[PDB]
């Protein structure tokens, strides 16, 4: 009732200003309810800046990759895909 | 009262202030000792903590 | 795949200390036991407690 | 000015002295500062007089410079030393623009003469926050690196600011004059022990900020500004009048008043160090205060003034602020002496 | 030290001085006011891309920031001053005295 | 080419001096205005490109508006230059004058100790022979200021709405 008469007012007299508050009021709410927020972050991470620096073999790291290409670490085939 | 109930609370009230007199005297030379030395739990300026220091591998091979 | 970080089986021994650091100074004593109470309480001038 | 925007210009001002003795960082110190000088002039101009204006631009302008030496002596210590971290200073000019910049923000001397005019131009209200509030940042900022303080400049400002403080409280009539230099004087005690016992330090301050919410509260009170207008109040309230006359005895440092606490403690603390000469100068030089506190004792309560006629319709309305600290702040600034061994309480 | 960090201090003290003194204008002032911050943001920037404090690289901002938070501050009482009296004469700050 | 830092700094100097003798604020304004640039290219020179370019904009839109108030609340009904009052010419000789004379003895004698302790060689010896990659390291550093520096942004926003909320109270009488 109420909220009905503001916004068909506020947009009769300051039309600007109702776009904005929409606008920004989306750029707050939207990025929290987005599935694609974490696949911002992990490309991010996925991209390397600096080198990798390699770690001692002491003969117990079974998932630490000791390979050009091998199957073992991380891969960027969600990357891919995307 | 007896003459000797005030000899001895005189005898223990000298014994308190000579105990306060010495443990005064005491904690003068500490404090100057400890000022000067910086090797005791008072005047213990503080310093960087060492748990701020990143030990990961670094851009630069030489650190 | 060739940011990946590796393992490297080496033979060269570990450097026991690369920065050439010197001896660690000696920390202070550490504590004591448990507290009792001041000896006539505060000495600070004539107050007795 | 709104009340919810003078309150929070207030919290403005206690949030960046809370971030000046709350931060670890040289830079979040002089954010602190900024803070506290933007939040601090319009609370200054409250009330808006051209010697409300004149006050502010004053005031600004002395912070300004003292801000701008005070990150130039950081900035320094960071070229000497690589290092934000509030620590020994590790460059005696920056330790010395540092000093000088700081000295400018408490107002010790030589750097005394913006107080009694800014003081003077502010409201009781303004007035008791400058005087009371606007000294715990420098004063904590001084205590954490009382280990890098040149004694020597320390102490010089500390008696400059002693012998200063007293001999212009003596030609004041303005009470908020009066008030500007006895701070100038106490924080002159306050700064004579802080290369020695930073606890001391503390004790004076905390003494001292009792005493000056005591006094100014009561000046609210009592709506004086001058000392033909306080020598009305014993007519319509000499209970105001005789705990203005108490709370300025205590001031002047007698036993067994409060006030005496301080003065005892620094004199102890100060003979400690083989100090002899300095003390017996600072004991001495506060007999000026004294003097003033006595002159405006006497104007007020301990001899009775000519009122005016008009009282007679004043008498019969009662105040309706009420000020809920007054009590306890005058109590705490005249019967606290037997109460000393609680110094271990600020270690 | 590098001779451009002596000239940089050198410039700081120049407009410290000239802060310090006064002619007739108070917008002067805060134009002294304002190449005092400047001058220390130069410092501060130069010590910082010379030691390679990457992390550290964002204080010269915010020393702007509230250099030019002092500098609006000056202004508003600059204008407050001119309306009062209607220069911004430095002499006409007599009425506190002592 | 050798000396370019030396010779801005020389000019930052200049330019500090000429609006330190207080002429008309109007002109005094071009003395800022030089002494950013100048201070721009130095930040520049030493690889400080946003931060360079963040003064010179800065305080290019800043004196904008002290020029405004300059023809506002300072505006002499004969505006006075470097040369036209013998205190502002003394100051600004002055100023010249020793900043000549600390320049000859820092060139002339190597190792020169007014304060500090000033070596007469390049600037370009204190530089480092370090890589930094694919990066613009002070660009890192000062866009860390949204990931690392949250209270630093937090205060300096708070301060920031503060100060406007000052300048209304102020400018209100």
């Amino acid at each position: 009732g109420r909220i009905a008469s503001f916004l068909k007012n506020a947009w009769a007299k300051e039309p600007v200003l109702v776009a904005s508050f929409a606008i920004g009021g989306l750029a707050i709410i939207l990025p929290s309810l987005s599935p694609y927020t974490n696949y911002a972050i992990r490309i991010n991470r996925a991209t390397p800046y600096n080198y990798p620096v390699p770690l001692r073999d002491d003969g117990n790291m079974p998932d630490v990759p000791s390979h050009p290409q091998d199957p073992q670490g991380p891969s960027l085939e969600w990357l891919k895909n995307l | 009262d007896g003459p000797e109930k005030n000899y001895e609370k005189t005898m223990a009230i000298l014994q308190i202030e000579a105990e306060k007199a010495e443990l005064r005297l005491k904690e003068l030379e500490v404090r100057r000792l400890m000022r000067a030395r910086g090797d005791g739990p008072w005047y213990q300026y503080p310093t960087i903590d060492k748990a701020l220091i990143d030990h990961s591998p670094k851009t630069t091979p030489d650190n | 795949e060739l940011s990946k970080v590796t393992k490297v089986k080496t033979d060269r021994p570990l450097p026991e200390n690369p920065y050439h650091s010197r001896a660690r100074p000696e920390p202070n004593p550490e504590a004591e036991g448990d507290l009792k109470p001041a000896k006539h309480g505060s000495r600070l001038f004539f107050w007795t407690m | 000015m709104n009340p919810i925007i003078y309150t929070t210009l207030i919290m403005t001002v206690m949030s960046g002295t809370m971030l000046v003795m709350i931060s670890s960082h040289w830079l979040l110190i002089w954010i602190g500062f900024e803070m506290n000088l933007l939040a601090m002039i319009p609370v200054l101009m409250k009330n808006f007089n051209p010697r409300a204006t004149e006050a502010a631009t004053k005031y600004f302008l002395t912070q300004a410079t003292a801000s701008m030496m005070l990150m130039m002596a950081i900035i320094i210590n960071l070229l000497y030393s690589g290092q934000w971290t509030i620590t020994k200073m590790f460059n005696p000019v920056a330790m010395t623009m540092m000093t000088m910049a700081l000295a400018m923000k408490l107002g010790l001397s030589p750097f005394h003469f913006w107080v009694p005019e800014v003081t003077q131009g502010i409201s009781l209200q303004a007035g008791l926050l400058l005087l009371t509030w606007q000294k715990l940042a420098p004063l904590s900022v001084l205590c954490q690196i009382s280990q890098s303080i040149n004694p020597n400049l320390m102490l010089t400002m500390a008696m400059l600011s002693i012998l200063i403080g007293g001999w212009g409280g003596l030609n004041q009539t303005q009470l908020r004059k009066i008030m500007a230099y006895s701070s100038i004087a106490h924080m002159g005690w306050m700064t004579a022990v802080l290369p020695y016992n930073t606890t001391m330090t503390i004790l004076n301050l905390l003494i001292y900020i009792t005493m000056t919410l005591a006094m100014f509260m009561l000046l609210i009170h009592s709506s004086a500004t001058t000392t033909l207008s306080l020598s009305h109040t014993w007519n319509k309230m000499p209970v105001i009048t005789s705990l203005m006359m108490v709370t300025l005895l205590s001031m002047g440092g007698l036993p067994p008043l409060s006030g005496f606490m301080p003065k005892w403690m620094i004199i102890q603390e100060m003979t400690k160090n083989e100090s002899i000469i300095m003390p017996t100068l600072m004991a001495m030089t506060a007999l000026l205060n004294l003097y003033f506190y006595m002159r405006l004792a006497y104007s007020s309560s301990l001899t009775m003034f000519p009122s005016t006629n008009n009282m007679k319709m004043k008498w019969q309305f009662e105040h309706t602020k009420q000020m809920k600290l007054l009590p306890t702040m005058i109590v705490l600034s005249t019967l606290v002496l037997p109460m000393t061994p609680a110094l271990s309480s600020l270690n | 030290m590098p001779l451009v960090y002596m000239n940089i201090i050198m410039a700081f003290a120049i407009a410290l001085a000239g802060l310090l003194m006064y002619r007739s204008h108070l917008m002067s002032s805060l134009l002294c006011l304002e190449g005092m911050m400047l001058s220390l943001f130069i410092m501060s920037t130069l010590i910082i891309l010379n030691t390679h404090f990457t992390l550290a690289n964002m204080m010269p901002i915010i020393l702007l920031v509230f250099a030019a938070c002092e500098a609006a501050l000056g202004l508003s009482l600059l204008v407050m001053v001119s309306n009062t009296y209607g220069t911004d004469y430095v002499q006409n700050l007599n009425l506190l005295q002592c | 080419t050798m000396y370019i830092a030396f010779i801005l700094s020389t000019i930052f100097v200049i330019g500090f001096v000429g609006f330190s003798s207080k002429p008309s604020p109007i002109y005094g304004g071009l003395g800022l205005i030089v002494s950013g640039g100048v201070g721009c290219g130095i930040v520049l020179n030493f690889g400080g490109s946003f931060l360079g370019l963040m003064v010179f904009l800065i305080y290019l839109g800043g004196m904008l508006v002290v020029f405004g108030y300059t023809t506002a609340m300072a505006t002499e009904m004969y505006p006075e230059v470097w040369v036209s009052n013998k205190t502002v010419f003394g100051a600004f000789v002055s100023g010249l004058m020793m900043e000549f004379c600390m320049v000859y003895y820092a060139l002339k004698e190597e190792e020169v100790e007014i304060i500090f302790k000033f070596n007469g060689l390049g600037d370009w010896v204190i530089y480092d022979t370090g890589d930094s990659g694919f990066f613009s390291e002070e660009a890192m550093g000062i866009a860390a200021l949204y990931s690392y520096g949250t209270w630093l942004v937090i205060v300096t926003g708070w301060s920031l709405l503060i100060g406007v909320v000052v300048i209304m109270e102020i400018t209100r009488g």
